[PDB]
């Protein structure tokens, strides 16, 4: 069944829909255009028209696709509609999908889209390079779709389609690919073999990469989401986190993994060392969890092993981990939480987390879970109507200075500033859990 | 191509002029005329335009320069399904402010409640002709704008001497400062004050220029359709990318599984070498939850065929089950290209459903892509959904075909190598494959893996059982 039961805390304002109002262009379509109009004006040049554009594939519109003069159905002209070609397969393709699994939600990885393709398919970047230019930009492509464009889902091939990619460059786009929302490694008919398991290095790049993603997979299909909901980003720039800081405004060779997540890779080829700007806030470095001040000033760490990358948490959120990372997925699943709590500089901190069935279009059940922390108390409100089977282990809270009194469920790593409590709290209604 | 972007002179061009001007509660609107002898530069210049602004809601500003008789292309409602039905919102209840010159027309974007200037073409010639459309803004010193790609450039886009073509091409290692594989006319403008957006509704191709020459502006150079704008308010970056979501419709979700790892190769000659990769990652421990196949599956790369000795059904069956058992999902290639030169499901059924992009002779028109001579499928259609529907339900059936959890569409520009350079490289789509190689000879049949594979049936390595 669909009873879609506890969804709709997370949806925006439904602005007023005046029905009678209907359009303001007075007409019966948004385009104000009848069905036999807006069709193209005649004696056009189609193939090469009098102003040419920058075209890369050569000298006229056609090159390197269809001819542009082609007549559809309806009268459009592929001078047109010829970038819509790619999205109306995609759309095409998507309902077929539907109809062989009417029940799913249809994955569709497709190369050409344009504007609005976001609401039926998903995007891979296409035919790059195994070269160190290709995963330095990736981070500005992925953060054009996910950010900008509203297709979340979006990835390069890791390692590089052309070419052959090296031990070094494969391990590094491993550990970097981990924090794509569309993570896969794809290669050229004539490249060597680049499965991470072809190298040491590059299989324990991965080893570590794909158990970090797995411990966030719920944290990042909960931005997903967020983003399915309202239209806020998955994937997130550092100005969009620190609009009134201009050091962010350039930056493309860091992101926001979700809202909370710094991604900070090593970019420049055949090194271990790392220069990244940490903004004016609280971080937390990944699992240790050891507190990291940023001043709004760039970074500089040595000796980054080819297997390991920089990862902060952002202070200010509650990140809902898998307790452990898992060969499958619906291993995952079955895996319980540590809800990681990230305090900010007013010593709060808040964070969502969505479960379902985790297949279907339209869920039977849901669980939109809100996270408040404040004042040694984490609060756990919102919906409850998934049975997960599953609950939260442990309560980790960051940034805790001293060890405290009472000695009841509760590890202190001093060294890293660390509280982690033992709990076993069911996600079947709201609670309370005191940790400090 | 040429440099049409960077020598054209408009210096000739008249502008336009609004005659009549009339509000009304959500709206402003004015008749257009050329304020002088048409220049007719790339095309001929409309005598004639219209200028719509509605206030959807207190984000979202409508600004439409199109012709008056709806003759000019609009993209469909089909495809870009358009924001405000049943919305309007009461001018000084707007984030956003419109202003505009009658003489020469020019008009400008503003924030209502502090009048900072968020796009201005106040000085700047308005170009509306049969071929070419040409706006541009002034821009603060040193501004931070994002998108307008697909593009593999710098995320926050260069200010000085930067062209960004949008027009989708097959373009192989996603190279900078060309255009690539989509189409997405917005652009964020980040400013210390806050962020805005202003996208642009055309789906035509069109050379984008930023420059400070003199001072700093960028400028559209579209080869057809309307100037179609949604002003979108912010102020802060996430308000944008929402507001954005209210025009694009919000993105579908994403199966939980699909985050997990996706092994693909072009080159995995049959099911053996699929199975392998598999129990190899196992093996290793690293988890892996898809495994993929390109075009390698396909019966001499022909859509909707399966190699009937490198991926016979029996074994294909074996392989998606095995990898089903092991709770993993498995992922294949489809593309537009329908051959022709033999008969197939998806060239049979084509032309029956009579679904194929025609020439005016009433041909369908021929390209060659990796099977060989073929023809593209024109989604226009209304048979079009039933045609390609059919072809899935038919072949990913676990029979015909793999029954794959999930879909990869490439090569969907559409990608003709035929026109390399067109027109057909002056020859027959029959001489251009056997030339081009459309297409190849696949690797010499495999008695089975090159060695046991773990966990997967006998039938998956029959040379070590
Ligand atoms: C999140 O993603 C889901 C799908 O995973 C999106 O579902 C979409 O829902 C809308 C409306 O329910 C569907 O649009 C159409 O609505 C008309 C009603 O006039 C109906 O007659 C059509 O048959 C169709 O249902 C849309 O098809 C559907 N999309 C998909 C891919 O199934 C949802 O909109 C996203 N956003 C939110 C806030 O949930
Ligand atoms: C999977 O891994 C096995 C090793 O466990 C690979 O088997 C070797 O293949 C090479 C030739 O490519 C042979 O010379 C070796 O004798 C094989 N070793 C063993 C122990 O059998 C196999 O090639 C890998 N396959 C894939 C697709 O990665
Ligand atoms: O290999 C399993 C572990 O993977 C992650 O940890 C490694 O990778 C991190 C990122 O580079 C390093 O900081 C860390 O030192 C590595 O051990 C994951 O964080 C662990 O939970 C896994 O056990
Ligand atoms: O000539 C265009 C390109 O053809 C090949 O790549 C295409 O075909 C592959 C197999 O289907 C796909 O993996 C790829 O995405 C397609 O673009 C070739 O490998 C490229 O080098 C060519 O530029
Ligand atoms: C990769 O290197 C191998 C030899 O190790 C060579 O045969 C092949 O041509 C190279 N492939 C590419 C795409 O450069
Ligand atoms: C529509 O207007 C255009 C000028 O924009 C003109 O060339 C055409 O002949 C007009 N057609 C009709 C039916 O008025
Ligand atoms: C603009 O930049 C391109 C390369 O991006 C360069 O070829 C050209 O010289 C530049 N134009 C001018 C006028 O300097
Ligand atoms: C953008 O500017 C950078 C830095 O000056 C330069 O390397 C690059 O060529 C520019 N890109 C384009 C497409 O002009
Ligand atoms: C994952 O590990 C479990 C437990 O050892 C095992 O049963 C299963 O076969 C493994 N699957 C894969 C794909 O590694
Ligand atoms: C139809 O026209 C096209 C375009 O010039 C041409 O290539 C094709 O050979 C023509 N076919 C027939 C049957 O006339
Ligand atoms: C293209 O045409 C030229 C002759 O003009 C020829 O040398 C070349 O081999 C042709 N290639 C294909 C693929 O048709
Ligand atoms: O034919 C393939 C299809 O068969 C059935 O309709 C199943 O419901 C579906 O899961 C499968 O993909
Ligand atoms: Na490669």
């Amino acid at each position: 069944s669909r009873r879609n039961l506890g969804a709709g805390h997370w949806k925006s304002p439904k602005g007023k829909v005046d029905p009678r109002a209907g359009w303001q262009n007075g007409k019966q379509t948004g385009s104000g255009c009848g069905p036999n109009e807006c069709k193209g004006l005649p004696n056009r040049h189609l193939i090469r028209p009098p102003y040419m554009i920058q075209n890369g594939a050569g000298p006229t519109l056609a090159d390197s696709t269809a001819d542009t003069d082609l007549v559809q159905s309806g009268g459009y002209v592929q001078y047109d509609t010829h970038n819509l070609y790619g999205a109306m397969m995609s759309s095409h393709s998507h309902n077929a999908m539907r109809a062989r699994r009417p029940d799913d939600r249809a994955l569709v990885i497709t190369r050409s889209t344009f504007a609005g393709s976001g609401k039926d398919v998903s995007h891979w970047l296409g035919d790059n390079v195994s070269g160190w230019l290709w995963y330095q930009l990736s981070i500005s492509q992925i953060l054009q779709f996910a950010s900008l464009y509203q297709i979340p889902v979006v990835g390069p091939d890791v390692c590089g389609f052309g070419g052959n990619v090296t031990e070094t460059l494969c391990a590094r786009w491993a550990t970097l690919g981990s924090f794509y929302t569309f993570f896969r490694n794809h290669a050229e008919i004539y490249a060597n073999p680049q499965e991470f398991y072809r190298w040491p290095t590059v299989a324990q790049a991965a080893r570590n990469g794909i158990s970090i993603r797995y411990q966030l997979l719920d944290y990042i299909y909960t931005a997903i989401y967020k983003q399915n909901q309202t239209g806020t980003p998955a994937l997130n720039p550092l100005f969009f986190n620190y609009p009134n800081d201009p050091n962010t405004y350039p930056i493309d060779l860091q992101f926001f993994y979700g809202d909370g997540i710094l991604v900070s890779p090593v970019t420049e080829e055949n090194s271990t060392s790392v220069t990244f700007y940490l903004p004016d806030d609280i971080f937390y470095e990944w699992g240790t969890g050891k507190p990291v001040r940023g001043q709004g000033e760039y970074v500089s760490l040595d000796n980054i092993d080819y297997t390991d990358i920089t990862i902060h948490y952002k202070g200010g959120i509650v990140y809902p981990q898998r307790i452990e990372s898992a060969n499958t997925t619906t291993a995952l699943r079955q895996k319980g939480f540590n809800i990681v709590v990230a305090p900010g500089l007013d010593g709060r901190a808040e964070g969502s987390l969505y479960l379902d069935d985790g297949v279907s279009v339209v869920q039977d059940t849901v669980s939109e879970i809100d996270f408040v922390y404040e004042n040694g108390k984490l609060t756990m409100t919102g919906s409850f109507e998934y049975e997960a089977g599953v609950g939260i282990e442990t309560i980790t809270v960051l940034g805790v200075e001293s060890k405290p009194e009472g000695d009841e469920d509760v590890e202190y790593d001093a060294e890293n500033k660390k509280l982690v409590k033992h709990v076993d709290v069911p996600l079947t209604g709201e609670n309370e859990i005191t940790i400090l | 191509p040429g440099d049409d972007l960077y020598v054209k002179d408009l210096s000739g061009c008249p502008g336009y002029k609004a005659t009549k001007h009339w509000q009304t509660r959500s709206g402003f609107y004015a008749d257009l005329t050329l304020a002088g002898p048409a220049c007719n530069v790339f095309g001929t210049d409309l005598p004639d335009l219209k200028l719509e602004v509605e206030y959807q809601t207190s984000d979202r500003l409508h600004v439409k320069i199109l012709d008056t008789n709806n003759t000019v292309y609009q993209v469909p409602d089909s495809v870009f399904p358009r924001p405000g039905f049943g919305e309007w919102c009461s001018p000084k209840d707007s984030k956003l402010k419109f202003d505009f010159q009658a003489d020469p027309f020019s008009f400008t974007v503003s924030r209502t409640d502090t009048g900072e200037v968020l796009f201005d073409t106040t000085g700047n010639k308005l170009v509306f002709e049969s071929q070419y459309v040409y706006l541009k803004t002034h821009l603060p010193q040193n501004p931070h704008l994002y998108g307008l790609g697909e593009h593999s450039d710098a995320f926050m886009l260069n200010t000085t001497n930067y062209t960004r073509t949008i027009y989708t091409r097959d373009a192989y290692g996603t190279p900078q400062g060309e255009n690539l594989y989509g189409a997405h006319p917005i652009y964020f403008d980040h400013r210390q004050t806050g962020t805005h957006g202003v996208f642009l509704l055309n789906s035509n191709g069109m050379d984008i220029f930023i420059d400070n020459n003199a001072t700093q502006y960028l400028e559209y150079n579209i080869i057809g359709g309307v100037l179609d704008f949604y002003f979108i308010a912010g102020p802060s970056p996430r308000d944008v990318a929402i507001q954005y979501a209210e025009i694009t419709q919000t993105p579908l979700m994403t199966p939980y599984w699909g985050l997990g790892y996706h092994q693909c190769k072009y080159g995995y000659q049959d099911v053996y070498e699929v199975a392998a990769v598999v129990a190899n990652y196992s093996t290793n421990n690293i988890p892996l939850e898809t495994i993929w196949t390109d075009i390698d599956y396909m019966d001499r790369r022909r859509i909707f065929t399966i190699d009937p000795e490198r991926f016979p059904a029996n074994l294909y069956k074996d392989l998606v089950d095995t990898i089903h058992a092991r709770d993993q999902h498995y992922i294949v290639m489809v593309d537009p290209a329908v051959y022709y030169k033999e008969s197939n499901p998806a060239l049979d059924e084509g032309l029956r459903y009579d679904i194929f992009m025609k020439e005016n002779n009433g041909s369908e028109y021929q390209g060659v892509v990796w099977a060989g001579p073929s023809h593209f499928p024109d989604w226009f259609h209304p048979d079009s959904q039933q045609y390609w529907s059919e072809q899935f339900l038919a072949f990913f059936d676990g029979t015909n075909g793999p029954d794959i959890d999930a879909l990869w569409i490439d090569m969907n520009e559409p990608a003709n190598f035929y026109n390399r350079p067109y027109p057909g490289n002056n020859t027959t789509p029959e001489n251009f494959a056997e030339v081009d190689g459309d297409p190849p000879a696949a690797p010499a049949v495999r008695d089975g893996p090159d060695a046991p594979i773990p966990g997967f049936p006998a039938s998956l390595q029959p040379n070590w059982v």
